[PDB]
């Protein structure tokens, strides 16, 4: 009983524990995802205030 | 540029090679395959410091040879060892003074061009026309043929 105890708690554990684990996965995508956005942002950013600074010198 | 350089030439082959591995983690997936802003300021926070944008732009400016707006290896070398400052501790006024005499020796006021090649002529080293001509334009502002005091002490910066 005690063996069947911990087989239900250990096979709970697996259900949340992998639904933890592919959330996290999802994140980390979305993450990526956005970081390489905001850097090219940033570097079209640059790139024009360069070319506005040149036009105001 | 020209403590600048002067430095890189200096460095070994084995230091390049580390500058070079340096540079292709700073280009670690960019787009440009050069050090931009953007990755400038990428490798920065990498660090800790937080620099400035315009200080950004004047750094490059500072470093580049090309006129990408970004720094490539040649470039690497620069903004990886421009850390000393070689053209510091300026000469007294006096030896600046002494400078412009010796360099004006007949007695005039101006460091005509015959002075500054027969002094090219006299340091022994084999001095190029290009060189001439380089040393030339950046004493000489006006192109008047002649480097006079102030001229001359604008010949000084990146000099020591
Ligand atoms: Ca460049
Ligand atoms: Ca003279
Ligand atoms: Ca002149």
């Amino acid at each position: 009983e005690e063996a069947e105890k911990a087989a239900d708690e250990s096979e709970r554990g697996m259900k949340v524990i992998e639904s933890r684990a592919q959330k996290d996965e999802e994140k980390m995508e979305i993450q990526e995802i956005q970081l390489k956005e905001a850097k090219h942002i940033a570097e079209d950013a640059d790139r024009k205030y360069e070319e506005v600074a040149r036009k105001l010198v | 540029d020209d403590i600048y350089k002067a430095a890189v030439e200096q460095l070994t082959e084995e230091q390049k090679n580390e500058f070079k591995a340096a540079f292709d983690i700073f280009v670690l997936g960019a787009e440009d395959g050069c050090i931009s802003t953007k990755e400038l300021g990428k490798v920065m926070r990498m660090l800790g410091q937080n620099p400035t944008p315009e200080e950004l732009q004047e750094m490059i400016d500072e470093v580049d040879e090309d006129g990408s707006g970004t720094v490539d290896f040649d470039e690497f070398l620069v903004m990886m060892v421009r850390c000393m400052k070689d053209d510091s501790k300026g000469k007294s006024e006096e030896e600046l003074s002494d400078l412009f005499r010796m360099f004006d020796k007949n007695a005039d006021g101006y460091i005509d061009l015959d002075e500054l090649k027969i002094m090219l002529q006299a340091t022994g080293e084999t001095i190029t026309e290009d060189d001439i001509e380089e040393l030339m334009k950046d004493g000489d502002k006006n192109n008047d043929g002649r480097i006079d005091y102030d001229e001359f002490l604008e010949f000084m910066k990146g000099v020591e």
